[PDB]
Order: structure tokens, then C-alpha cells, then sequence
């Protein structure tokens, strides 16, 4: 005829432009949808993972079918091989297989609740495999046969007019009937049949007797019978006058902010605490406790004021503030200085607090928002694939070429057929669009992900200068203000410093003058207090006798600063190994828990590689032997330590453990027996070494005295009995941790040696910021108390 | 399951009573000797009231058996502690706790 010529040319540019709009919107809309699901841990869900399956299934169709489908239109030829031709319809008819079946699974899933989990994984795989099996017929029949237009040999993909088997012949004749049946009749029947049944089930026994039950109490609590509950009337229960969170919970109940709660507001709040309540909404009530102004975001000052109520006078105004900044900084994944509900999930997702917010009620009536998307996604699919199937049916029933005015009827059909194809492609780029416009939960996540795309971690360019030498002033000031470093730079300091330790001998040669320092145990703010007492590390030699970690809350700052100081001054700062630098103790104590919270698990592994390279002992000016612990039964001469293999985790027995764990006797210098070594009951391993053991060892190696650590001293030092041979104190213990464990209230000391003069310089504790037990934040700290208090109120309000 | 061991004696005449507030310093450590919390770290005491279940039943029973100024070591078995649930982030499940508590004042 004459109709199709102009229609085909008219839609040649219309079809390609629409496919471009689908491509641009589809590639960014569907990809962002996947990026939302895995980043946000509350968005995982079970109905929200099938939606991600829709986007992944449609993305594959967009990146493969649409581009080459465009090149069919513009070129009117197939420049590709036969293998590509069987790939075009196979995937296009497979993607609608996932789209159709997922909408069926989503419908069944929602009726399941009304009537990634383990049973979810089978649904995703079963949907995908079943869809692909039914897309095989397209892949079988497509090939390049039977066209020759005016002597021009052109390659065009089409269904084979003659099939290898009669089964495919049946498929070829009734291809539209099979497309209309399994892909249109099957989903729309299943999705609607379960939704029709869902509406009937929800309608019946919705109000039930429960709303009648709560109505009995609501009038009773309303003393003035004003139809609404005031704050004063909530104070009328003796059991609530001592609950600190009643004023907060009333704010959630009072939705309109008029200061008083009516019956409809009362019923809504109780529904949130039902036994059938879902995880995501109970976490929202806990979120609304802190969010005072109902702006959806927890701010620094609002988190403090809420906590000040529950904490009471158990903490200072400064201490409660200090953990609030740290909680905000660590939980703020956006850097906006405030916490949203998505960030609130990442903190308390695995705390299982929602299992405590339980009362004895039902009828959550929350199935409105979640099921709107499922019925809207089916709504979008129905209104996009409806025109295409309607064109084919029009051909089957009403079209007859025997009619005189046949051309006019085909004119309307071919215009609609091209439109039906264009709308059918639109469904591949429409599902993210509908979600962003329908659901609040997806809307907020989309705003943050796309439109929105001290807490500052120091960067490698700032800590290191152009020569690779770390700058101590910058690193000290930032660390002292609770600052942290980049994950890579933290590794760089530990690894670069550990190499310097690797080259240095087991037995150090240290010349006077030098400062000897004892245990630090993570007391970073006490560590800087040490440095002014002994002098600047640049021009004063320091010897640390071990114990850099554990028992404190700033262990990583002590490690980073000392290892950073090791790099800048390899020849004037000397580090020795203590019993806490091993995997055995840090698992037991808090160093590992610190590394997980503060930097990562990978930084912790790097520390143990460096902790293995730590020297065991040092020889001080050829008269003093410096060691963390004491002597060993298996070591009689200094060269014995030189032969040891230090690049390993210390064994539970042997010379190395005896070096790092041995203690002097309680009656040292006045022992009742002459036994040199006895089992150490206090430590549980290594040995006690007595006064005869020390003097023999000093004389045999021509040594004057021994400097050690590893024992707490009230004055920071302890001068033991003087050796008979030299008249000098045989053993000296240096403990440089002031107010050790913040319970001992002791003093710390550093030993200054110069001009053969023995000097002891003491210093006291310094103020340090406050960390909660196990480095936790205030949300983990308080939610067990929030969940208990709100449950105590709700049960007292309702059950009476 | 509450065990009380005396560390330093008090006056032996004054005891906490129902309805009034106890002011104590406490040091909470696990059965293995690992410390997790203590009020002396904060340099302020801990205030709680007898009979309103502000603390776990194990801690409350021991504090009522202490005299004014007395300091004693308390044992908290899981039945009179956080039990099988524990406390998220501090206490491993089914852990026995040891508390070193000093009674300063009563109101
Ligand atoms: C900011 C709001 C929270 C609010 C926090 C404070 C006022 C600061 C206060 C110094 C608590 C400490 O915070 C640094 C910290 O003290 C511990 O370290 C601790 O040594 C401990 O065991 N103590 C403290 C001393 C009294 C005994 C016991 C306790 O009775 O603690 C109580 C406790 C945990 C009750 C649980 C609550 C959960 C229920 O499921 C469970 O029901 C069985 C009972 C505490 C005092 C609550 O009444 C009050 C709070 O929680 C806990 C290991 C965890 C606790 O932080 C939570
Ligand atoms: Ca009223
Ligand atoms: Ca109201
Ligand atoms: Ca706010
Ligand atoms: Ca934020
Ligand atoms: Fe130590
Ligand atoms: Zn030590």
C-alpha cells in the first residue's frame, strides 16, 4: 500500500531517540538503584532484593539489546555475525522473563507476610534460570536467510519462515500468543489474584477488638475526658514519674506537634510496638527518640541533650560531650556533621535491640507503604506493555485485506504498533523512576546518593614532607585532638618503621647520655607529658623498655607516634619489646578491639609484623643491661641473647619468654632460700629470679646493674638492694605510666643518665579524653537503655 | 549467686535502706581479671537507688550488705547479671562479673 512507507520513516528517528532516553536514564537509574541496596544495610531486606533483581535484569537488556537495536534502525543491515543474531532476542525475551516472574514473586512475598534470608536466594536463582529456559526458543530460530532487494545483498535478522522442527513451527505461528500468554496473562493474573486476596484479608478483622481495648484505657487515662491525653495526665501514673524518657516518647506520639495526644495518635504509636512489628520500623522509633525536632537528622547538640537526661550526673558535661563528637564523626558517612537514619542503621543493625521493644498487641497496619511499590511496579509494567500486545490482537481479529479501505485501518495500527514498541522499551528505564517518586525510603536514599555526591583524616601529603621524613609537630597536634590518619598512611608508618627495627641487632649498644623510660600502656596524653620531662626527642636519647599497648585507650597513637619518631630519629630513639607485643595478649586485652574500631583489622596485622621485629634487650653504656623483664635460667652470658631468633611470636616457654615475663621475688634481697630461679605464680609463666641470680650474672658479664620495667611502682621507681661487689643498686625498675589504669593513682618516672650521674625525674598524670568501654559509641551504649525504658513506659501505659 | 569478700572494713553500723540513694565507686572486671569499666576512670561516683531496679539484681544485693565506708569484692553470676543475652559491646554472653565497690555516702 502507501501507508507504511511514511509511517516507518516517521518513526525511524522517533524510535532511536526514545531508545537513547531509555539508555541514558536506564544506565544511571538502574545502576544507582543497585548502589543503594548494598551500601545501606537496612535497605537489604527481602522485598527490596527482588527489586534489585529487576534492575540487574533490565540493566543487562539495556547495555546489550538497546544499543544494537538502535544500529538495526539506522543502518538497516546486520554488520555482525550469526552468533550475535541469536543473542539479540534471547536476552530481550529473557529480561522480560525476570521482570514478569519477579513481579509474581514480589506479589507472593507480600501476601506471605499478611497471611538476605536463606529462602530468598532460591527465589532469585529459580526466577533467573526459569526465565532463561523459556527464552531459548528465540535463540534457536533466528538466522539470516531469504532476502535479496534489487540486487543488493543485505543481512537482516528475522524468525525462520521454515523451522527445523514442528515445535518451533508452532512457536513461530503463535509467537504473539505465547508472548501475550506467559508474559502478560500469567503475571497480571497472579499479581492481581494475590492482591485481591490480600485486600480482602486485610479488610477483615482489621479493627477487631484491639482498638476497642485501647479505647477503654484511653478514656481511663483521660482524667478530664477531653478526648485527648496531656503530658500532665501521663505523669499521673506513679510508675512513669521516674522514667526519664516519657517526655521524649510523648513527642513521637504527638504527631501534629500541638502538645497533646488524641486517640488516633495513641493507636498509631502502640501499633509500632506489636509482636509482628518489622525490624525497620522499631529502629525508626529508637531513631526518633534522639531526633528532637523531627527533622529526620540527629544533630550534635540534640544527641547531647537527649543523653544528658538518661545519663544524669554520672558523667560530666565535658565527658558526655567528648564521646558525642566521636560518635558523630565515626558514624557520619556523609561528613555533614549529623546522623541520618541510614547511618543510624550501620551502627545498630546487629545489636538486636528491636527484639526487646515488645508489648502484647497486634495490627501493625504498616503494610501500606511497602506494598504500594509492589503494586506500583506492576502498575508501571502493565501500562507500558499494554499498547504493544493490543496492536497484535487488533491485527488478529479486525484486520482483513479483502476490505476495500484496507489501507486506512492499517494506518492506525502501524502507528500504534511503533508506539507500543517504544512504551515497551520504557519499562526498562521506569522502575527506578517510580520508586524514587512513590516510596519515601527510596526517595531519601536517592537524594543522598546522587544529588549529595576533627573528622578529617590526615593525608599522606601532609604528614610526610618532600623528603619522606614525617613532621612530628603536625602529627602530634592532630593525634592529641582525637584526630586519625588515613588507612594507607597508618600502614605506611608501621611498615616503614618496622624495616628500621629489622636491621638492628638483638642486643643494642647505647651510649650515654640517654633517658630510660618504662611502661606506657597506651597512655598517649601521659606520653607527651613524658617528653618535656626528659627533653625533646630531637636532641635527647630515649630508651623505651616495652609495653606500648594495652591497658589504655590510646594505644594506636602511642604506636604511630613512636614508630613515626623511630623513622625521623633512627639513631637516637630505641624501642625494646614487652610482653604485650604479641598476638596472645592483644587478643586478650583491648588493643585488637581498638584497631577494629579506630582504623581497621588490616592495621592490626601490620602492627604484629612490626611487634615481631622489636628488640629484646639493650646494653647501656657497657655497664647497665636494659630489659623489659629480667634474667633467664637458660641465659648465663650476654651473647646468648644475640643468638636468639626474635622475628617470631614469643613461645610460652624458653629463654625469650623468660626475658619478657620474669619478675623479681617479693622478698628480693632477703630471700629465705638460695634458689636462683622459681616458678612465677603471679604471671603464670617464666620464673622468679633472686638476688644471688642477679649478682652472679652481673659479675660473670662484668656488668654493674640491671634496668627493668614491667612492675608498677607508686613512686615510678624502686631502688633494690645494693650489690656487695660494686656498692650500686643491683636492680632498678622504671615504671613511666602515671596513674596506671586510672585506679592506682601512682607517680611515673624517667631515668636520666649523664656524666656517670644517676637522676630520676618524676611526673604526674594529665587529663585525657573519655572513651566508653570497648571503644563503643553512644548509640550502642544507650539503646539497650532506650529499648528498656520505652518498653517500661508502654507496658505501664497499656497493661496497667 | 552473689559472693561478697571484704577488702577494707567500714564503720559497721550504717547500712543502706530502701528508698534512699547509694553513692559508690565501682570497678567492674570479668572473671578472668580483665577490667572493662570503673567509676574511678571518670573521677565521679555512681548514684543509684535501692528498690527501683536501676541496677542488676546481683549488684543491688551486694550493696545492701555493705556498711558505710566499706569496700568489698562482689561476684555476679550470670543469673544475677546480664545472663545469656549479655550487654552489646561490653559483656560476652554468660560471663561472670567481679565488682570492686566502695561505699562513700548514703542519702
Ligand atoms: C546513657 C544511657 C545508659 C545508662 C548509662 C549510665 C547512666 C552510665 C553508667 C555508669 C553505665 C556505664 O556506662 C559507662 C556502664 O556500666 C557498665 O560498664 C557496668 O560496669 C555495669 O555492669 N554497671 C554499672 C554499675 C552498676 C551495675 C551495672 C549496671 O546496673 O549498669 C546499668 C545497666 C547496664 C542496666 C541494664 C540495661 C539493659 C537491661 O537489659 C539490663 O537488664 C538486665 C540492665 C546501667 C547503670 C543503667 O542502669 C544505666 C544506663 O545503661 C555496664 C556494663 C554498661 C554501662 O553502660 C550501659
Ligand atoms: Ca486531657
Ligand atoms: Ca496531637
Ligand atoms: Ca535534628
Ligand atoms: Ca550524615
Ligand atoms: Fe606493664
Ligand atoms: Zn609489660
Amino acid at each position: 500500500c502507501q501507508g507504511p512507507i511514511e509511517i516507518k520513516e516517521t518513526f525511524k528517528y522517533i524510535n532511536t531517540v526514545v531508545s537513547c532516553l531509555v539508555f541514558v536514564l536506564g544506565i544511571i537509574g538502574n545502576s544507582t538503584l543497585l548502589y543503594i541496596i548494598y551500601k545501606n544495610k537496612c535497605m537489604r531486606n527481602g522485598p527490596n532484593i527482588l527489586i534489585a533483581s529487576l534492575a540487574l535484569g533490565d540493566l543487562l537488556h539495556i547495555v546489550i539489546a538497546i544499543p544494537i537495536n538502535v544500529y538495526k534502525l539506522l543502518a538497516e543491515d546486520w554488520p555482525f555475525g550469526a552468533e550475535m543474531c541469536k543473542l539479540v532476542p534471547f536476552i530481550q525475551k529473557a529480561s522480560v522473563g525476570i521482570t514478569v516472574l519477579s513481579l509474581c514473586a514480589l506479589s507472593i512475598d507480600r501476601y506471605r507476610a499478611v497471611a538476605v534470608p536463606k529462602w530468598t536466594a532460591v527465589e532469585i536463582v529459580l526466577i533467573w534460570v526459569v526465565s532463561v529456559v523459556l527464552a531459548v526458543p528465540e535463540a534457536i530460530g533466528f538466522d539470516i536467510i531469504t532476502m535479496d532487494y534489487k540486487g543488493s545483498y543485505l543481512r537482516i535478522c528475522l524468525l525462520h519462515p521454515v523451522q527445523k522442527t514442528a515445535f518451533m513451527q508452532f512457536y513461530a505461528t503463535a509467537k504473539d500468543w505465547w508472548l501475550f500468554s506467559f508474559y502478560f496473562c500469567l503475571p497480571l493474573a497472579i499479581t492481581a489474584f494475590f492482591y485481591t486476596l490480600m485486600t480482602c484479608e486485610m479488610l477483615r478483622k482489621k479493627d477487631a477488638d484491639e482498638i476497642k481495648r485501647l479505647g477503654k484505657r484511653f478514656k481511663k487515662l483521660d482524667l478530664d475526658n477531653s478526648g485527648s491525653l496531656s503530658v500532665e495526665e501521663f505523669m499521673s501514673l506513679p510508675e512513669l514519674q521516674q522514667n526519664p524518657l516519657v517526655q521524649r516518647v510523648i513527642d513521637i506520639f504527638d504527631t501534629d506537634g500541638n502538645g497533646e495526644v488524641d486517640f488516633k495518635e495513641f493507636i498509631e504509636g502502640v501499633s509500632q510496638f506489636s509482636v509482628k512489628g518489622d525490624k525497620e520500623q522499631k529502629l525508626r522509633f529508637a531513631f526518633r527518640i534522639y531526633d528532637m525536632d523531627k527533622d529526620g537528622y540527629i544533630s550534635n547538640g540534640e544527641l547531647f541533650q537527649v543523653l544528658k537526661m538518661m545519663v544524669g550526673n554520672n558523667l560530666k558535661d565535658t565527658q558526655l560531650q567528648q564521646i558525642v563528637d566521636k560518635t558523630i564523626i565515626n558514624a557520619d558517612k556523609d561528613g555533614d556533621g549529623r546522623i541520618s537514619f541510614e547511618e543510624f542503621c550501620a551502627v545498630v543493625g546487629g545489636l538486636d535491640i528491636h527484639k526487646k521493644m515488645v508489648v502484647d498487641v497486634d495490627h501493625l497496619k504498616q503494610r501500606r507503604e511497602v506494598a504500594k511499590t509492589v503494586f506500583c511496579l506492576v502498575l508501571v509494567f502493565a501500562l507500558c506493555w499494554l499498547p504493544l500486545h493490543l496492536a497484535r490482537i487488533l491485527k488478529l481479529t479486525l484486520y482483513n485485506q479483502n476490505d476495500p479501505n484496507r489501507c486506512e485501518l492499517l494506518s492506525f495500527l502501524l502507528v500504534l504498533d511503533y508506539i507500543g514498541i517504544n512504551m515497551a522499551s520504557l519499562n526498562s528505564c521506569a522502575n527506578p523512576i517510580a520508586l524514587y517518586l512513590v516510596s519515601k525510603r527510596f526517595k531519601n536514599a536517592f537524594k543522598s546518593a546522587l544529588c549529595c555526591w576533627p573528622s578529617h583524616r590526615l593525608t599522606a601529603k601532609e604528614v610526610f614532607d618532600n623528603d619522606g621524613k614525617p613532621r612530628v609537630d603536625i602529627l602530634k597536634a592532630h593525634l592529641m585532638k582525637e584526630g586519625r590518619l588515613e588507612e594507607t598512611v597508618a600502614l605506611r608508618i608501621i611498615t616503614e618503621g618496622a624495616s628500621i627495627l629489622r636491621q638492628e641487632k638483638n642486643l643494642l649498644d647505647i651510649d650515654a647520655p640517654v633517658t630510660v623510660c618504662g611502661d606506657i600502656h597506651g597512655q598517649f596524653f601521659d606520653l607527651m607529658k613524658l617528653f618535656e620531662v626528659g627533653g625533646s626527642p630531637a636532641n635527647t636519647r630515649y630508651l623505651f623498655l616495652g609495653d606500648y599497648v594495652d591497658r589504655g585507650y590510646f594505644s594506636i597513637e602511642c604506636v604511630l607516634y613512636l614508630w613515626a619518631l623511630k623513622i625521623l630519629y633512627p639513631k637516637t630513639l630505641f624501642l625494646l619489646r614487652g610482653n604485650h607485643e604479641c598476638r596472645h595478649l592483644t587478643e586478650y586485652f583491648t588493643f585488637k578491639q581498638e584497631c577494629k574500631i579506630k582504623y581497621s583489622e588490616r592495621v592490626y596485622d601490620a602492627c604484629m609484623d612490626a611487634f615481631d621485629c622489636l628488640p629484646l634487650a639493650a646494653l647501656m653504656n657497657q655497664q647497665f643491661l636494659c630489659v623489659h623483664g629480667g634474667l633467664s635460667p637458660e641465659i648465663n652470658t650476654l651473647d646468648d641473647i644475640r643468638k636468639l631468633d626474635r622475628f617470631k611470636e614469643p613461645p610460652a616457654y624458653g629463654p625469650m619468654c623468660d626475658i619478657l615475663w620474669s619478675d623479681p621475688l617479693e622478698d628480693f634481697g632477703n630471700e629465705k632460700t638460695q634458689e636462683h630461679f622459681t616458678h612465677n605464680t603471679v604471671r603464670g609463666c617464666s620464673y622468679f629470679y633472686s638476688y644471688p641470680a642477679v649478682c652472679e650474672f652481673l659479675q660473670h658479664n662484668n656488668l654493674l646493674s640491671i634496668l627493668r620495667a614491667h612492675e608498677a611502682q607508686d613512686a615510678g621507681y624502686r631502688m633494690y638492694r645494693k650489690s656487695q661487689t660494686t656498692g650500686f643498686p643491683s636492680l632498678i625498675t622504671i615504671f613511666s605510666a602515671p596513674n596506671y589504669l586510672d585506679v592506682y593513682n601512682n607517680k611515673a618516672a624517667v631515668l636520666k643518665y649523664e656524666n656517670n650521674v644517676m637522676n630520676i625525674r618524676q611526673f604526674n598524670c594529665s587529663p585525657h579524653p573519655y572513651w566508653l568501654p570497648n571503644f563503643m559509641d553512644v548509640f550502642t551504649w544507650s539503646l539497650p537503655f532506650v529499648g528498656e525504658k520505652v518498653t517500661e513506659m508502654l507496658v505501664n501505659v497499656l497493661n496497667l | 549467686g552473689v559472693e561478697i569478700e571484704t577488702i577494707s572494713p567500714g564503720d559497721g553500723r550504717t547500712f543502706p535502706k530502701k528508698g534512699q540513694t547509694c553513692v559508690v565507686h565501682y570497678t567492674g572486671m570479668l572473671q578472668n581479671g580483665k577490667k572493662f569499666d570503673s567509676s574511678r576512670d571518670r573521677n565521679k561516683p555512681f548514684k543509684f537507688r535501692i528498690g527501683k531496679q536501676e541496677v542488676i539484681k546481683g549488684f543491688e544485693e551486694g550493696a545492701a550488705q555493705m556498711s558505710l565506708g566499706q569496700r568489698a569484692k562482689l561476684t555476679c553470676t550470670p543469673d544475677v547479671a546480664y545472663g545469656a543475652t549479655g550487654h552489646p559491646g561490653v559483656i560476652p554472653p554468660n560471663a561472670t562479673l567481679i565488682f570492686d565497690v566502695e561505699l562513700l555516702n548514703l542519702e
